[PDB]
């Protein structure tokens, strides 16, 4: 495609801004019709728009990967010496092939490996020894049986099993991945496909910072430890679980022991008074199923925030999927991007967490919003995990009960120090539990790529950093024919995990900092941000840039 | 020596005949190099902490024996 | 079978003291790091159950002198 096909470009100042604005003119395009793709994508509504997203896809990676090269045969002084942060990020973007290095048989056998790794991942089943006509699967099967089933032997029976069918048959592919992702990276101009995840975070000391970091949120997590082990020895009995050692790592929450939700119905602090957790206000008030976001766009207008076009209104499905076989249920929100419009595609329900989850998502969209005069490079918000951090600090501020009795959901505030105490606990069994892990997970990948951890280590390094960091035991005892990480979801899947933890970190942060700037000087869980100007305006401030400076300048700022 | 840093090709061509040696015995007895199962632990002597006093040598059986 | 078996132990001890120092092992992991470099560098499982009231490396003569 000619329009595919990079032009004629100078080592010249003006240049680089030709080579940047021509990359606007063609990837605008080239995202457009890759996102479109992408949405056509739900579930297989006709069961050719995958194959539809699987060509843009490719339309889209040969297109970068022309650019990327004429970038790296023509821009390496420029890269090397200019000076303002708009340019320099811009040609960094484009200077990064990934894995465009490669020879042609290579690549070919990497995506290969790729699509493998992610198949043999999904279609991971589970059978009874018995073996009858059906099997579980992780989903909706084995994860609700692990988050529902109080039985130790049929906890175990489940989380061994789904270990063993998703980790045994993925050792060698992901061993060749890593050679294969190291080579391409290497070539790309980084000693390692772990310094390439670690540069987005533009930090010399990143490592430093943050085992530093964990280091101060230890006594948290060591407390909220005991406390929930006291309970579950207290439930499980005595010879199952130590009163010192660990705990075994399928009798709490999920699969990979990263969240405590599902332990939260033995282990309430105060019982005695119901918790707050109420839908039936939600349908005595007659609300939509739609008008929870129309709600959410007004509480974002009253602090003068997220001018929300009216394009979501009539292109954007804000529902559950009346017809077609669309989308069952994820968390994402696709932009329709045009330099237009953009798009919330989720799915609509009466409890509190779909309530929470849609303004998530409106604040996704409100980030999408603010960043749209700059660049295409420039369409990250700096740290990775500011998406994430700036979605959850309005959740945050949303969930509080003094929100939801000045909205209007709840009849008055519970002004009460068990019920703060309760909320708390509750909020910090997925929100702490969690912080562990992810610094366990990609440390655990950091040491596998740099070659700390050889093929011969793989589980031995894994438990090892199960058992320092987060603490649990396996119970059945494993050895390195297993493969415990690879039935973890981000592993097979090439996607970096510490975005989730410094998200988590910075979340906070941000909750604090406009807590203390909207005036409010107490408590830090009854502090919504509802009806303060100035806190919208400092966020709106802080919005603006999108990778535009360095992500340790706008958190100063901020 | 001519070498800036420390190198292991001196140890490496020092131990090679000992080294072929030890590579065709371990690959004539079928074992498997480095240990898996690491998480492995030997279990205690019966009646240990008072049963540390019993002679368990083969010369000293055979010899007692004949 | 003098020295290659020596080879991982001074690799490792000095290894562990870095981490003490640095940090990285606080008075909590001073037995788990010791014995996890144990295990992964040299092959050597400790007999009995080691728990964090032992100091399985002040036994060594070069760590408390
Ligand atoms: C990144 O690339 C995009 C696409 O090429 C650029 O967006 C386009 O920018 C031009 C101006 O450079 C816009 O035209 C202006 O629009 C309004 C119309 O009311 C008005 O300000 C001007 O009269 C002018 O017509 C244009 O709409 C906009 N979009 C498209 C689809 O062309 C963008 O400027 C590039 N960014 C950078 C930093 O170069
Ligand atoms: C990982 O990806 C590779 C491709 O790089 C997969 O290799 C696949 O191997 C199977 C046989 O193991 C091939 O099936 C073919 O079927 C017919 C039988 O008459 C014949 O064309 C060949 O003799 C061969 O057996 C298959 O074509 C080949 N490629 C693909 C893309 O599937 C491999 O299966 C993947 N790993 C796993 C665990 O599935
Ligand atoms: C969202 O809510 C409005 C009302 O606030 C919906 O209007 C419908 O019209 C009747 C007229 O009597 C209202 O009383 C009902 O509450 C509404 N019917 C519903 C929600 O089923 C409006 O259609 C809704 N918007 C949507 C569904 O996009
Ligand atoms: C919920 O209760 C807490 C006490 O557990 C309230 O704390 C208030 O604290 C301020 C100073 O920060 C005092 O001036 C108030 O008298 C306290 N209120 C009390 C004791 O009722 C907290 O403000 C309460 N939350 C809400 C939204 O009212
Ligand atoms: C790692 O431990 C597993 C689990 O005990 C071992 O797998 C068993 O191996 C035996 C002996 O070969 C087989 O009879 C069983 O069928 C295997 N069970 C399963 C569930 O795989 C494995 O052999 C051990 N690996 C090493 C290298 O010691
Ligand atoms: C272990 O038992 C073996 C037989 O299984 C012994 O071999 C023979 O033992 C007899 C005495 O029982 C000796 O007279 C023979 O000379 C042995 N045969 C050979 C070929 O040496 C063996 O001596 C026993 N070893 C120990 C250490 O107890
Ligand atoms: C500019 O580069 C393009 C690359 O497509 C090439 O076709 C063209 O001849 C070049 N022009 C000049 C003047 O160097």
């Amino acid at each position: 495609d000619p329009g595919l096909q990079p032009g004629n470009f100078s080592a010249d100042e003006a240049g680089a801004q030709l080579f940047a604005q021509s990359y606007n003119s063609s990837a605008e395009q080239v995202l457009f019709q890759s996102v479109a793709a992408s949405w056509a994508h739900d579930t297989n509504i006709t069961a050719e728009n995958a194959r539809r997203q699987e060509e843009a896809a490719l339309l889209s990676q040969e297109f970068a990967e022309a650019w990327g090269q004429k970038a790296k045969e023509l821009y390496e002084p420029i890269w090397q010496n200019f000076t303002d942060p708009q340019l320099r990020r811009i040609i960094g973007a484009v200077r990064t092939l990934g894995s465009a290095n490669l020879p042609l048989a290579k690549r070919q056998q990497y995506n290969a490996l790729l699509s493998n790794m992610s198949r043999i991942y999904s279609t991971a089943k589970v059978c009874l020894p018995n073996k009858t006509a059906t099997c579980w699967s992780l989903d909706p099967d084995l994860t609700n049986i692990l988050a529902s089933s109080r039985s130790y032997a049929m906890l175990l029976f489940a989380w061994e099993g789904w270990h063993n069918a998703a980790g045994i048959p993925l050792k060698p592919l992901y061993e060749d991945f890593t050679a294969l992702s190291n080579e391409a990276y290497k070539q790309d101009g980084f000693t390692d496909t772990g310094a390439y995840w670690r540069s987005w975070y533009n930090s010399p000391t990143f490592e430093d910072d943050l085992e530093h970091l964990y280091q101060q949120l230890e006594p948290l997590y060591l407390n909220l430890h005991a406390f929930v082990r006291r309970a579950l020895h207290r439930r499980y009995g005595d010879r199952y679980i130590n009163l010192r050692g660990p705990i075994p790592a399928h009798l709490l929450g999920d699969m990979w022991a990263q969240s405590w939700e599902n332990i939260y119905d033995m282990v309430v602090p105060f019982p005695d008074k119901p918790n707050l957790d109420v839908t039936s206000t939600m349908l005595q008030q007659g609300w939509n199923a739609t008008h929870m976001f129309r709600v959410a766009e007004e509480f974002f207008t009253s602090l003068e925030l997220s001018p929300m076009p009216p394009e979501f209104w009539e292109g954007s499905m804000l529902e559950k999927p009346a017809d077609g076989r669309e989308v069952v249920c994820h968390a994402s929100a696709w932009d329709f991007y045009n330099r237009k419009d953009f798009r919330i595609k989720q799915c609509t329900r009466v409890t509190m967490d779909q309530l929470s989850t849609v303004h998530h998502e409106m604040g996704h969209i409100q980030y999408y919003l603010q960043y749209k005069d700059l660049p295409v490079s420039l369409r990250r918000g700096a740290n990775p995990g500011f998406h994430e951090a700036i979605g959850d600090v309005l959740a945050l501020s949303v969930s509080t009960p003094e929100h939801l009795h000045k909205i209007g959901l709840l009849d008055r505030v519970t002004n009460d120090t068990e019920s703060d105490i309760n909320y708390l606990l509750k909020m910090a069994l997925e929100k702490i539990a969690f912080l562990p892990f992810g610094y366990l997970v990609d440390q655990w990948r950091w040491g596998v790529f740099s070659g700390r951890t050889p093929p011969s280590r793989y589980n031995f390094d894994w438990w090892y950093l199960r058992t320092k960091y987060q603490g649990i035991c396996p119970p059945v005892t494993r050895n390195e024919t297993h493969f415990d990480a690879g039935a973890k979801f981000h592993v097979p899947n090439v996607t970096p995990y510490i975005r989730y933890f410094v998200s988590f970190v910075l979340q906070f942060q941000f909750h604090e900092a406009l807590c203390k700037e909207a005036g409010y000087e107490g408590p830090l869980h009854q502090c919504d941000i509802y009806r303060s100007t100035k806190a919208g305006a400092k966020l709106r401030k802080v919005l603006q840039a999108g990778s535009s400076r360095p992500w340790q300048e706008v958190l100063k700022d901020m | 020596v001519g070498l800036d840093a420390l190198d292991a090709q001196p140890l490496l061509k020092y131990f090679q005949p000992v080294t072929q040696w030890l590579q065709e015995q371990n690959q004539q007895n079928g074992e498997v190099l480095g240990w898996p199962e690491y998480q492995w632990h030997p279990p205690l002597p019966d009646n240990y902490p008072e049963g540390i006093d019993l002679v368990t040598d083969e010369a000293e059986a055979s010899k007692f024996v004949e």
